[PDB]
C-alpha cells in the first residue's frame, strides 16, 4: 500500500511537470509560474509522505 | 544597429539636414555626414525573447550530460533528439522546451 501510494504521488508529480513543460498549468494570486509549480509538487508529495 | 566610420573609425551619431529635412549621421570627430537606410533612431524593449535558440552550437551533440528525448525529427524523422529548456533565465521564462536532432543538427520543438 504505501510504495503504491508513493508511485501514485510520484505519477501525479510527473503529470504536474508535464503541464508546467507544455505550458497548460494554473497560476496563482501573487504568485508565479514557478512558484506555483513548485507549490503544487511540495504539496502533493508533503500528501504522499 | 548604429554603424561607425568610414573615415575616422569612430560611431556616428544622429543629426537633421535642417534644408533638407532628411535624417543624417554626424561624424563628432570629422565633417563626413553620410546617407542612411533607417528612419528609426530609438528603441527600447520590455517583452524580449533573445536567448530563446542562441544556446545551441554545432557541437551540443558531444554534450553528455543533456537529456536525450524520443520526439520525432520534423526534418528527417530520426528517433533520437537531446534536448533542452529556454536558455533565458528570467524568472517569469516558461518552461516549454527546444530539441536539437543529432542527425541533421536543425533544431525542433514540439508544437
Ligand atoms: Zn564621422
Ligand atoms: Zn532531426
Amino acid at each position: 500500500e504505501i510504495t503504491h501510494a508513493i508511485s501514485s504521488a510520484k505519477e501525479q508529480v510527473q503529470e504536474i511537470i508535464y503541464k508546467a513543460q507544455h505550458n497548460e498549468l494554473e497560476l496563482k494570486p501573487g504568485m508565479t509560474l514557478r512558484e506555483s509549480f513548485e507549490g503544487e509538487v511540495s504539496r502533493t508529495l508533503n500528501d504522499a509522505r | 544597429s548604429f554603424r561607425f566610420c568610414l573615415e575616422c573609425n569612430n560611431m556616428l551619431y544622429p543629426k537633421e539636414d535642417k534644408e533638407n529635412q532628411r535624417l543624417l549621421y554626424s561624424c563628432r570627430n570629422c565633417d563626413y555626414t553620410e546617407l542612411a537606410e533607417d528612419p528609426k533612431v530609438y528603441r527600447h524593449e520590455l517583452i524580449t525573447n533573445i536567448g530563446e535558440t542562441a544556446g545551441i552550437v554545432d557541437d551540443i551533440g558531444q554534450d553528455p550530460t543533456l537529456p536525450r528525448s524520443d520526439k520525432e525529427c520534423p526534418e528527417c524523422h530520426s528517433r533520437d533528439c537531446v534536448f533542452f529548456q529556454s536558455q533565458q533565465r528570467r524568472k517569469d521564462t516558461n518552461m516549454t522546451l527546444f530539441y536539437v536532432c543529432l542527425n541533421c543538427k536543425k533544431t525542433f520543438r514540439d508544437e
